[PDB]
């Protein structure tokens, strides 16, 4: 799993 | 949290987080590890015994060999930036990745604080078999996901509401303190989860 931070 | 408290938490991250090789800001790496700090000892230890490790890096987060297939792969949540991968300084979910000097909102991110967000995810999908996406949680979701602005990521994403919620949590005592005005169920739900 890859989940990235706020735009 | 006292001094022997917070003193433990940094010898488990000592075991967690990896530098980069070559010259990176030291300082400011340090600094990040003693915001980690900041997070409950029981999600530390649990991180550390699955060998969770903190990436930082002093690059791209696709420079790396493992996230070399990411290159050009826009995130998700992220559609319509113009972003991609190649330009998102933090990663976090089965592993975590962070560039360094990046922590602070408006640093290619909008998170409160770049490390505590991208962590929350480990600990959401590792230490806490993706509580996120529970039931429980989504009702929450449901009724607060919108209240911490950003609402086509945070109010789209549960697993990114629960993200950003954990570093409002985590990162400081007024942040802690917005999160209790702005989202009160989300912030019970974190305060049990630590118990
Ligand atoms: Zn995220």
């Amino acid at each position: 799993e890859v989940n990235a931070p706020v735009p | 949290m006292d001094s022997t408290t917070i003193q433990q938490n940094k010898d488990t991250l000592s075991q967690i987080v990896v530098f980069p090789t070559g010259n990176y800001d030291k300082n400011e790496a340090n600094a990040m590890v003693n915001r980690l700090a900041n997070i409950d000892g029981k999600y530390l230890n649990a991180l550390k015994q699955n060998n969770l490790k903190i990436k930082l890096l002093s690059g791209k987060l696709t420079d790396e060999k493992e996230y070399a297939y990411l290159k050009g792969v826009v995130p998700k949540g992220w559609e319509g930036t113009g972003k991609t991968w190649d330009d998102v300084p933090g990663l976090g979910g089965s592993t975590v990745a962070l560039r360094i000097g990046f922590s602070n909102k408006g640093k290619g991110h909008d998170a409160i604080n770049l490390e505590l967000h991208a962590t929350a995810h480990a600990i959401d999908h590792i230490v806490l078999n993706d509580i996120s996406k529970s039931a429980q949680f989504k009702q929450i979701f449901a009724k607060e996901g919108r209240s911490l602005g950003n609402v086509n990521f945070l109010g789209v994403y549960p697993e990114e509401f629960f993200a950003e919620s954990f570093a409002y949590y985590y990162l400081n005592q007024d942040t802690n303190s917005k999160l209790k005005s702005a989202c009160p169920q989300t912030y019970s739900f974190l305060q049990n989860l630590a118990k």
